[PDB]
């Protein structure tokens, strides 16, 4: 209902934590648990190889169909570009359904 | 046929031809279905004629939006056929459940 895909069996879900680095132990034993730890944290990269079918018009519309493009006039902060302050973001959302298929 | 002064004359003219096809594809507006008439003649002997084609595309009422396409069969491959020379072609059906033809 939020579009998309449904799997009955959809890809796992990636679950990680930081290893409990227990902070300095008593000297002498005690029989409760360790609450002490190092505030420690971890970096990385996410790699995500995702590979896609498609299928393409074959249609013979012989008028040009629509076609989605960034507007081709002159604007101050292109479209999807960085603002100067390098924070960037979507001008407008985007859809699929363009291409003109005989019902 | 000629029509000369209201005095018409209808000859024979073998040298022409007649172009013809099928939409396997089904890129076309598929029309039947829509139960038109004009019907292959529900009897035998009489004969008739072929109605003419025109569809419909996606409209605002008198008007039409961008994504109404447009089409033009003669973009297609056809059967130049000449008399003396013959057409044929053939079709097979797909599963369906058979009409449960019983009270």
């Amino acid at each position: 209902l939020m579009g998309g895909f449904g799997l009955k069996h959809p890809p796992p879900q990636i679950l990680i934590k930081n290893t409990p680095v227990p902070a300095d132990p008593p000297t002498t034993f005690n029989q409760s648990k360790l609450n002490s730890f190092i505030t420690q944290y971890s970096t990385g990269q996410v790699s995500v190889e995702i590979e896609w079918e498609l299928q393409k018009e074959n249609s013979k519309r012989w008028n040009p169909e629509i076609q989605y493009t960034s507007n081709y006039y002159k604007s101050t902060s292109v479209d999807f570009a960085v603002n100067t302050e390098g924070v960037y973001s979507e001008p407008r959302p985007i859809g699929t359904r363009y291409l003109t298929r005989n019902l | 046929v000629t029509q000369n002064e209201g005095t018409k004359t209808i000859a024979n003219n073998l040298t022409s031809t007649i172009q013809v096809f099928t939409d396997s594809e089904y890129q076309l507006p598929y029309v039947l279905g829509s139960a038109h008439q004009g019907c292959l003649p529900p009897f035998p002997a009489d004969v008739f004629m072929i109605p003419q084609y025109g569809y419909l595309t996606l409209n605002n009422g008198s008007q039409a939006v961008g994504r109404s396409s447009f089409y033009c069969l003669e973009y297609f491959p056809s059967q130049m056929l000449r008399t003396g020379n013959n057409f044929q072609f053939t079709y097979t059906f797909e599963d369906v459940p058979f009409h449960s033809s019983y009270a």
